[PDB]
């Protein structure tokens, strides 16, 4: 099912062998993280919001850490990071005051 | 043909340089007392 009220960022990511960056688009909601492909326009990965550990926030590239899900690391660079880092938190916030124990 | 070594070598810099250089963030899902 497609939900309404969607915000799109987008950010650059680097590819294997090769040492360049190419356009992707990125799609982030209340309850989960997507990547969707500039060309093909579908999804091929996502992660749960709640699944989330810690993350790093600099000037011009966004940082992941994942728990027990990823075996990698995920970096992409940004050119609204700080709008990024706010936008996860405060949806951090709005769980916690619905499941409170 | 004309071939780039200014552009690519200036942004793969700046991109490896502020990673390492980041502060991190936890968040309160994980931690119970602070």
């Amino acid at each position: 099912p497609l939900g309404s009220g969607v915000s799109f960022f987008l950010v650059k990511e680097k590819m294997k062998g090769k040492n360049k960056l190419v356009p992707r688009l990125l799609g982030i909601t209340k309850e989960s993280v997507m990547r969707v492909d500039e060309k093909t326009k579908e999804v091929i990965q996502e992660w749960s919001l709640t699944n989330i550990k810690r993350w790093a926030a600099s000037p011009k590239s966004f940082t992941l850490d994942f728990g027990d899900y990823q075996d990698g690391y995920y970096s992409v660079q940004t050119t609204e990071g700080e709008q990024i880092a706010q936008l996860i938190a405060g949806y951090i916030d709005i769980i916690l005051k619905k499941k409170k124990s | 043909k004309l071939l780039i070594t200014i552009h690519d070598r200036k942004e793969f810099a700046k991109f490896e340089e502020e990673r390492a250089r980041a502060k991190w963030v936890y968040s309160p899902l994980h931690y119970s007392a602070r």
